[PDB]
RNA sequence: GCGAAGAACCUUACCAGGUCUUGACAUCCUUUGACCACUCUGGAGACAGAGCUUUCCCGGGACAAAGUGACAGGUGGU
RNA sequence: UUAGUUGGGCACUCUAAAGUGACUGCCGGUGCAAGCCGGAGGAAGGUGGGGAUGACGUCAAAUCAUCAUGCCCCUUAUGACCUGGGCUACACACGUGCUACAAUGGAUGGUACAAAGGGUCGCGAAGCCGCGAGGUGGAGCCAAUCCCAUAAAACCAUUCUCAGUUCGGAUUGUAGGCUGCAACUCGCCUACAUGAAGCCGGAAUCGCUAGUAAUCGUGGAUCAGCAUGCCACGGUGAAUACGU
């Protein structure tokens, strides 16, 4: 949602962000929700990402936010003609 | 006051003639004003030009359709008629100075395949 | 004579524009928010007139820090390791335009044929 | 074409100057089907030929029209040889066309300002004999005559 | 007081039960105006002609549809039920006010 | 310098092919004292009965050449339409240099 | 996979966005106008046979 | 600038991961006969676990399920 | 009357049904006939202009993927479902187009003239808000009634002064709008800023015979949203054809 009607993510990963609070923060947020924006309640926590064929980790820094998390995981592999 | 119909390309004009000085009006409009540039007036003038007829009538007209130039070959067809319409003497001038015949010249339809209604796609031959 | 040289014989809407961020539209707002009409010559300028557009000038962004404004912005996003970050790097359209034919004005003239 | 010569499209004369030759010149500037912009750059043009030379602007543009207009022409053809450039009498009609072609052709090269001076002077030039386009005729006169030969 | 209009695919068709409610509807005694051919409508619909490839060559059907337009200023009872109990050939659409 | 644009039908596009192709199809900028830019077109078709068909065509600056030849072997079919394009090489230079 | 595209298609899907048309004569997806609800094909081999009302070949 | 008179998901026929087996789709036999819907919990979703009904309609029909079988099913090939 | 508005009239345009009208018909010459050239009358003269119409057959031309079918093949998978990606990659090469390289122009303000189309799970006006894309609102409309929709070139004024610029707009940074459960790979649009190549394009090559070429806009199908593509409509509107 690009308007001011508000921010987009889905309740499936709110949801574990959110019970993820707890100072363990051993517990690696497997997701496929790549279209999902990245909160500052995301700050600390580590996501694997889909990507197509694999789960890929990403780190959610502090510039990280505002973002949408499939900008951290690519979907080609280029390497040179 | 007497009626002449001029038609051309998508353009209709109602002519009508009452005698008198000699004044154009177009449309409840001025004829300066309506049609301001200055050589697109002399269209109108050449059936009241072939014959020397140039004072002796106010022109009353009702125009539609068509672009400016459009419009100007209708309103001249139809002022011929109405000048044929109040005199049945003038036929012979105007007739001999192809000043009557409607233009048959209309817009053409388009074509599928082609970009127009002539042209063709580029093609190559190397 | 206004943080870098202007042309002397255009008029003066003309001559703002070049600076780093300056252009059509904020030139006239500065120009009628001070008062100085929009056809004067700036050789012909008075000194309070300068002056006067100096500071309002100033006040808003300036040709020299907007260069490395906008340059941190560019390394916040491509040292975050985001795709327009790898474009950014790579040297390729960061808008999502194609890439088969036509990125030109970023890949540069049409290199050696392989 | 194939079948047979094919009639011409007269020219209604032009207003305000009442001549044939101007509204063919107008019809020659003409970019895109805009009637109106050749048209105001003809009379701009007429208009201040007689404000500088004081004549009538028809008699220095058809003294000056007498100057471009070629008689002979080298033609690439068979007869006299295999396209050996056999020089011919170009007809009547088409010595206008020609003179307005090399008229406009140049007039568009002459580079001061606006076309609407460029036009003028170059019929004040070639009222005289000097130019480019009398420079046109003069040269292919030359290489006309320089085929005595072929005809 | 009413208007009825009456829109078919063919004119011909169209025009017969256009004349047949005029005269049905004067005979019993109505001041009635006469058909008002109304512009008709036609549509275009371009389609490829071959099934799989050649673009440039296509086909173009029509259809067209016809238009008119009945009044009458002064009814009595009996044009009323006259007219509603006639029965039209269907092909035609009539739209009694 | 020569443009192949190699396509084939109902078959793989093997190395060996492509490079046989390059080189009896470059054996014919020896009509010419300059070489040429144009596209050459190659089509490879194998059929049920191990026959094959190989078509050619290259636009040359004034001349068309289109050559099309059907045999047991695709490698022959190649020198066959190789010898096919040196034929109209030859009768359209004889003609033009006829027409002096 | 044929007939089970037709069956998904005339099912409710999860969101209206993912709803589109398919002709009814044959399960073609591409090309299909929605006045008939049927293709560029099922169009023309059956109007020829005069079995749309109103459509005919046009000329003008 | 051809099928495509319009690929973010659907389209989609391709790939990765998670799943099903008379089946997503039809005739056909047994019986319950309205299954269906809908609310919540778990999951990315397909799907599982519960709760509410099922007034089927008028022995026939519409549909469903349960196992049930002959069978379907292929945008696979020329 | 805010004005075709209101009462009033179908006179004129207009819509669309039935007819007339063009047939070498007449005249002059020619030929012997078919016919040819010239003229008359006419809105139109020699199949008036334009469409639809595509013979026997050639290329084993194209489509088993629109549909149907012979034979073969897979059948706990070559069948079926779900989420995420891909068809949008990028050292390069070829084809079709759009925009420019400026003064017949750029920018600002004033103002006039169309044809053909679409609209009830639809078109959506006035009014207010916002620099702008747009938001709020709900008038009229199953439409010759209401809306999309006061066409743009053109015309009249002012300014710029031949520069890689007051030409050109790519590329990029920031902030927003709309549709959609969702806009990162991967949508369209807006505001500020940035400001690239480009100064009429080698060999070669394409289109067009009159309302045509050129140029400027407008509508529709597909479609929640997305066209410089495709199909239609009008405005201004030329040059040349000696000849095979
Ligand atoms: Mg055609
Ligand atoms: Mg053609
Ligand atoms: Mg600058
Ligand atoms: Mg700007
Ligand atoms: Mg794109
Ligand atoms: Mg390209
Ligand atoms: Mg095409
Ligand atoms: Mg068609
Ligand atoms: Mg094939
Ligand atoms: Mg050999
Ligand atoms: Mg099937
Ligand atoms: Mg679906
Ligand atoms: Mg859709
Ligand atoms: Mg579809
Ligand atoms: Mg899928
Ligand atoms: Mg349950
Ligand atoms: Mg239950
Ligand atoms: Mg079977
Ligand atoms: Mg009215
Ligand atoms: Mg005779
Ligand atoms: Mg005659
Ligand atoms: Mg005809
Ligand atoms: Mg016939
Ligand atoms: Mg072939
Ligand atoms: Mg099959
Ligand atoms: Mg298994
Ligand atoms: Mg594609
Ligand atoms: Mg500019
Ligand atoms: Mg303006
Ligand atoms: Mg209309
Ligand atoms: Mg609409
Ligand atoms: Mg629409
Ligand atoms: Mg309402
Ligand atoms: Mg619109
Ligand atoms: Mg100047
Ligand atoms: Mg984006
Ligand atoms: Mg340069
Ligand atoms: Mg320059
Ligand atoms: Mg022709
Ligand atoms: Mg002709
Ligand atoms: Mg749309
Ligand atoms: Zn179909």
């Amino acid at each position: 949602r690009s308007l001011k009607k508000g921010p987009f993510v889905d309740d499936h990963l709110m949801k574990k962000v959110e019970a993820a609070a707890e100072s363990e923060k051993k517990q690696v947020i497997k997701t496929w929700s790549r279209r999902s924006t990245i909160f500052p309640t995301f700050v600390g926590q580590t996501i694997a990402v889909y990507d197509g064929r694999k789960h890929v980790p990403v780190y959610v820094q502090e510039d990280m936010v505002g973002h949408k998390l499939g900008e951290f995981a690519p979907t080609r592999t280029y390497r040179g003609h | 006051q007497y009626y002449g119909t001029g038609r051309r390309k998508s353009s209709v004009a109602r002519v009508r003639l009452v005698p008198g000085d000699g004044k154009i009006v177009i449309n409840n409009r001025d004829w300066e004003d309506y049609i301001p540039f200055a050589a697109l007036r002399e269209v109108i003038k050449q059936p009241l030009v072939a014959t020397e007829t140039l004072g002796n009538y106010d022109v009353l007209v009702n125009v539609h359709g068509g672009g400016y130039t459009g419009q100007a070959g209708a309103i001249r067809h139809g002022v011929a008629r109405a000048l044929l319409q109040v005199a049945p003497e003038y036929r012979p001038a105007l007739k001999s100075a192809g000043l009557l015949t409607r233009d048959p010249r209309m817009k053409e339809r388009k074509k599928y395949g082609l970009k127009g209604a002539r042209r063709a796609p580029q093609f190559s031959k190397r | 004579i206004a943080g870098v040289d202007v042309p002397r014989e255009k008029r003066i809407v003309i001559s703002l524009t070049y600076i780093y961020g300056i252009g059509k539209q904020t030139a006239k707002e500065v120009l009628a928010e001070a008062g100085v009409s929009e056809d004067t010559r700036t050789r012909d300028l008075t000194e309070e007139e300068l002056g006067k557009i100096r500071e309002i000038l100033d006040r808003i962004k300036v040709e020299g820090d907007l260069r490395r404004e906008v340059n941190l912005n560019i390394k916040r996003l491509i040292e975050i390791g985001s795709y327009r970050g790898m474009r950014h790097r790579r040297g390729l359209p960061v808008r999502g335009q194609n890439t088969k034919n036509n990125a030109r004005t970023r890949k540069g003239p049409s290199k050696t044929v392989a | 074409p194939r079948k047979g010569p094919v009639a011409k499209r007269d020219v209604l004369p032009d207003p305000i100057y009442n001549s044939k030759l101007v509204t063919r010149l107008i019809n020659k500037m003409m970019v895109d089907g805009k009637r109106g912009k050749s048209q105001a750059i003809l009379y701009s043009a007429f208009d201040i030929i007689a404000q500088e030379t004081g004549k009538d602007p028809m008699e220095v543009f058809e003294q000056a029209m007498k100057n471009i207009m070629p008689l002979l022409e080298v033609k690439a053809r068979r007869v006299g040889g295999a396209n050996y450039q056999v020089p011919i009498e170009v007809r009547a009609d088409r010595r206008s066309t020609l003179g307005l072609r090399w008229l406009v052709n140049y007039a568009r090269l002459r580079g001061e300002k606006t076309m609407e001076v460029r036009v003028a002077r170059e019929i004040m030039d070639a009222a005289n004999n000097t130019g480019a386009s009398v420079k046109k005729r003069e040269d292919t006169h030359k290489m006309a005559d320089a085929n005595r030969a072929f005809a | 007081k009413i208007r009825i209009r009456l829109k078919a695919y063919d004119h011909r068709i169209l025009d017969q039960s256009a004349e047949k409610i005029v005269e049905t509807a004067k005979r019993s005694g109505a001041s009635v105006s006469g058909p008002i051919p109304l512009p008709t409508e036609k549509s275009i619909y371009t389609v490829l002609r071959a099934v799989h490839k050649y673009k440039d060559s296509r086909e173009q059907f029509e259809m067209r549809t016809h238009k008119r337009l009945i009044d009458i200023v002064n009814p009595t009872p009996q044009t009323v039920d006259s007219l509603m109990r006639l029965d039209l050939p269907s092909g035609v659409d009539i739209e009694i006010k | 310098m020569l443009k192949y644009n190699i396509r084939g039908e109902n078959i793989e596009v093997t190395e060996p092919i492509r490079d046989y192709v390059e080189k009896k199809i470059d054996k014919l900028e020896r009509y010419f004292t300059e070489t040429p830019d144009a596209n050459v077109h190659v089509n490879l078709k194998v059929y049920s009965d191990k026959n094959a068909k190989v078509e050619v065509t290259i636009p040359l600056p004034n001349l068309v050449l289109r050559a099309e030849e059907t045999s047991g072997d695709l490698y022959a079919s190649i020198d066959l339409i190789v010898d096919k394009l040196e034929r109209q090489i030859r009768k359209h230079k004889t003609k033009v240099n006829r027409k002096f | 996979a044929k007939k089970s595209m037709i069956a998904k298609q005339k099912r409710t899907p999860k969101y209206a966005v993912q709803a589109y048309t398919r002709c009814e004569r044959c399960g073609r997806p591409h090309s299909v106008i929605r006045k008939f609800k049927l293709c560029r094909i099922c169009f023309r081999e059956l109007a020829y046979k005069g079995q749309i009302p109103g459509v005919k070949k046009a000329s003008w």
